[PDB]
């Protein structure tokens, strides 16, 4: 079971860590002028503020 | 008939008792009001209760301190000022009858929290003992009805001498001795032995009793002190009553008499230093 | 077991060569969030023991959490209004979770029962829809594929997808040698990521019911896990007081965040709307804002009397709820 | 409207508090033993699935008795979710000698454990009666060789046994522990369960009154 799981485990397309990293800057910035923590929200549209 | 030499020693000796008493006293009692304050602000919820009261007998303390220079600077020179002789004399008065009834509140409280663990566990919170203490502070300034007019109308405001014939009147002495020494006297004996008995007593219930042994060492000292502060003041008040009733006539008799009343009024003053070492340095360090 | 050597062996020398440079020589370019302005929007008062788990609505608005004394309670998070204050029968609560319809709520916890609650009743008051047992273990968590389908991981070292309605396992996750803590689905709803005590976590396909990854790197139980908004990433929290970002594509650790001035475990951790602020809980007695993209502490979330063991973003990413064991729930923005 | 809603959050925060008074002065205690320390003759003479609980009452005092059935070999911090018990009762098969060891290395990982720092320990060691007909059938030198007395006599073996568990217990300034040699009978096991707590609640108040 444990060399089946590994079989299939490295069968997996990886990418490279600059590809995903890459991957994770541009959904960040992508949503960056909707994340109310990133940029807090005025308290006439913030609903606890 | 003479009271000169009496008089003059007495006065030395005042000043001899007091300047160190009260120099140590105002230290002392400022540090412990410090760090009580500083165990309350966090408002821990099991030093709080402890802490108000601590805090209640460190300032009942420290305005007795802050009164004995007064007592040392009035009753040397006349003051024409009988305002001025009444507060000294009020502020001082109150505040020694003040540390007994907080001390006797102390020694109630840890009975109550020994002999009854779970009433106490229960109902008792901070605002309780806030209440008690501020209960304390009423009656003890209720009390000081009679120590406006110790002079009187008498020009001669000469602080803490020549009270009067009603000051020493059965009146007001009796209610002075009975609920100021006798009644707490009689409380703070019992409420000690009792909490050291039940405290020994655990012996039979945990081979872990003695990590309270030291909660036995104080609640004993708490006794010790407080009768050696303030058992001699009293007997010594009850003899000058005798003087000023014509019970005691001796001429030697009164001046010795007058002389004890005044040195135990002096070393009872030094029961302001005696607290802070009886309570507010028996627990951990006090970490200053 | 030479086969299985050879396996790890080729995933990690795979897992290198995919590392020809990480996030945080490559997010030089982006500017650095800064520091953190978050204040206590309100304070939720009314819990009588620590407070284990707690949950938001898929409205933004609504809040269902769990506490020590045998309850749940549904805020409302605007007004401080206790919607409802449903009674457990086992005061032992590890979990909670919140329908994303919210009609149901569920718990769990030491009973190895999942309690499932129906807050749309005709009588007005919350009934207890089902009680799914089949569990060995605890209950550590609990998470809502729709109203029907209810995704609970136990510390029988076995995780399982149960149908509501039927009150038996659609199916079930093996392959954990510890307790599991942790679980967190993916915003697809067709897989999902579990902790389990093995300094190790497994993702799992909810459909086929195997598990696709294997991730390794802490020193200590993983304590809590989340996924990265896309799906496509997701993070731990451990004892270790590390927290760790994984990649589900690259098939291994994408980020360490930790500190020298931090050394108690993390008991929860959380992501926001897009993605850039991981929050984690800390034994430590307050949150911290990491900045997901340069591992560096950008806020500090301090004012609970006690552990924090709590922590959620709101689906709109408006506020952040902690829950600690002074029993108060504290909202921040 | 939000004036009803205000309403009803105003009766929840009223049925809350009803039921501070009760969660304030509960006791729970956290019962441990192994299968052969009679838990079931235990509880059952306390005239009394996950965990259980077992609810009592004694002089006006509400005990909760959890028993972890078996679902404590999940030795796990997480696990470790009863800080808040005022008491740990053990549970102790005394005349079985056999498993002493195991017993005491079971002792040594609850008491020591950081968890329970502020917990005290009631241990009540079962079957008394079995003692008395095993300590003039063998010696507990035969499997403990730090015994220094006469092996056939009851008082020694038992100040014996309490000097062992009282030994594998760590910073010994923080809670007392409280000790019961109680046979099958049991008919008196809850006015000590009383007595050990009423003792535990004393021990917090001079905790909490600072006389050290
Ligand atoms: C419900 C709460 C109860 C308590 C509340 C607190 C209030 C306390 C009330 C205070 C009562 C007054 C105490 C009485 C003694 C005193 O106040 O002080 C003694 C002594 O000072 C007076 O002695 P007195 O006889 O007046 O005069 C002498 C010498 O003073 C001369 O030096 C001379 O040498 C001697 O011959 C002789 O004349």
């Amino acid at each position: 079971k444990l060399v089946e799981q590994l079989k299939m485990e490295a069968n997996i397309d990886r990418i490279k860590v600059s590809k995903a990293a890459a991957d994770l800057m541009a959904y960040c910035e992508a949503h960056a002028k909707e994340d109310p923590l990133l940029t807090p929200v005025p308290a006439s549209e913030n609903p606890f503020r | 008939c003479l009271f000169d030499g009496v008089n003059e020693l007495m006065k030395t000796l005042q000043f001899a008792v007091h300047i160190p008493t009260f120099v140590l006293g105002l230290l002392l009692n400022l540090l412990a009001i410090h760090g009580f304050s500083t165990f309350l602000k966090n408002r821990w919820p099991d030093y709080a209760a402890t802490s108000i009261y601590m805090i209640n007998l460190a300032v009942f303390d420290l305005l007795l301190v802050l009164s004995l220079p007064f007592k040392m600077v009035l009753s040397q020179v006349q003051s024409p000022f009988p305002s001025l002789c009444t507060l000294v004399e009020c502020l001082y008065f109150v505040s020694m009858y003040g540390s007994v009834f907080t001390i006797c509140f102390i020694s109630m409280d840890r009975f109550l929290a020994i002999r009854y663990p779970l009433l106490v566990s229960h109902l008792r919170s901070p605002r309780k003992i806030f209440g008690i203490c501020c209960t304390i502070w009423v009656l003890v300034w209720t009390g000081s009805i009679p120590i406006y007019s110790f002079h009187g109308k008498v020009e001669k405001y000469m602080c803490f001498h020549n009270m009067s014939d009603d000051t020493w009147s059965a009146k007001v002495f009796f209610p002075l001795e009975v609920f100021g020494f006798l009644l707490p006297m009689g409380i703070m004996g019992f409420c000690c032995s009792r909490s050291i008995h039940i405290l020994l007593g655990r012996r039979d219930h945990t081979q872990d009793w003695v990590q309270q042994k030291a909660c036995i060492y104080s609640i004993a000292a708490s006794l010790a002190v407080f009768v050696v502060s303030f058992l001699p003041v009293h007997l010594g008040f009850f003899l000058q009553f005798l003087v000023r009733n014509s019970f005691i006539v001796e001429c030697r008799a009164k001046q010795s008499i007058s002389f004890f009343l005044q040195l135990s009024m002096c070393f009872s003053n030094v029961n302001c230093c005696l607290d802070v070492f009886v309570y507010y340095f028996v627990i951990k360090e006090f970490r200053m | 077991r030479q086969e299985a050597e050879q396996l790890k062996n080729q995933i990690r020398d795979a897992r290198k060569a995919c590392a020809d440079a990480t996030l945080s020589q490559i997010t030089n370019n982006i500017d650095p969030v800064g520091r953190i302005q978050m204040r206590t929007r309100r304070t939720l008062r009314g819990h009588l023991a620590k407070i284990y788990a707690m949950h938001w609505g898929t409205d933004s608005r609504l809040l269902v959490s769990a506490s020590q004394d045998g309850k749940l309670i549904i805020w409302d998070s605007y007004t401080t209004n206790k919607v409802h204050a449903i009674p457990l029968r086992s005061s032992w609560v590890m979990t909670c979770a919140y329908a994303p319809s919210g009609n149901y709520v569920a718990c769990g916890g030491l009973d190895n029962i999942c309690s499932i609650y129906n807050l749309k009743t005709r009588e007005g008051n919350v009934r207890v829809s089902r009680e799914l047992a089949g569990h060995t273990g605890y209950l550590s968590c609990c998470r809502f594929l729709d109203d029907n389908q209810i995704v609970t991981s136990s510390g029988d070292t076995t995780c399982a997808l149960w149908d509501i309605e039927t009150g038996q396992q659609t199916t079930t996750f093996t392959g954990h040698t510890g307790d599991v803590m942790s679980l967190s689905l993916a915003p697809d709803t067709r897989l999902f990521v579990s902790g389990a005590c093995d300094a190790s976590a497994k993702l799992w396909d909810v459909r086929e019911g195997m598990c696709r990854q294997t991730f390794t790197g802490h020193e200590s139980d993983i304590n809590a896990i989340c996924f990265f908004p896309n799906g496509n990433a997701f993070a731990t929290g451990s004892d270790d007081a590390t927290c760790r970002l994984f990649d589900l594509r690259a098939d291994q650790e994408l980020m360490t965040y930790s500190h020298d001035n931090i050394i108690c475990g993390i008991t929860s951790v959380s992501f926001s709307k897009s993605g850039r602020l991981l929050l984690a809980g800390y034994d430590d007695f307050n949150c911290n804002v990491w900045d997901a993209l340069k591992a560096d502490r950008a806020g500090v979330l301090a004012g609970h009397d006690n552990r924090v063991s709590c922590l959620g973003v709101t689906d709109d990413g408006m506020a952040v709820a902690t829950g600690s064991w002074d029993s108060f729930l504290k909202i921040w923005n | 409207e939000d004036k009803a809603a205000a309403e009803r959050s105003k009766e929840i925060d009223k049925c809350l508090s009803r039921e501070k008074t009760y969660v304030k002065r509960l006791v729970k205690i956290l019962l441990l033993g192994a299968d052969n320390s009679g838990k079931s003759t235990f509880l059952k003479q306390m005239r009394i699935k996950g965990i259980h609980e077992y609810d009592f009452e004694i002089k006006n005092v509400p005990f909760k008795m959890v028993d972890v059935g078996g679902q404590r070999s999940e030795r796990k911090r997480w696990f470790e979710c009863f800080d808040s018990v005022t008491s740990i009762l053990f549970l102790v098969d005394s005349s079985d000698f056999n498993r002493l060891t195991e017993s005491l290395n079971d002792f040594e990982t609850i008491v020591n454990n950081r968890v329970f720092s502020n917990v005290s320990i009631i241990l009540f060691l079962n079957k008394t009666d079995l003692l008395e007909e095993k300590v003039q059938i063998v010696s507990i030198k035969d499997y403990f060789l730090e015994f220094e007395g006469d092996p056939h006599c009851l008082r020694d073996v038992q100040k014996f046994l309490v000097e062992c568990f009282r030994n594998k217990r760590r910073d010994q300034q923080q809670k007392p522990l409280y000790h019961h040699f109680t046979t099958a009978i049991n008919t008196e096991n809850a006015r000590l369960i009383f007595r050990d707590v009423k003792d535990t609640i004393l021990h917090d108040n001079l905790k909490q009154l600072m006389l050290q």
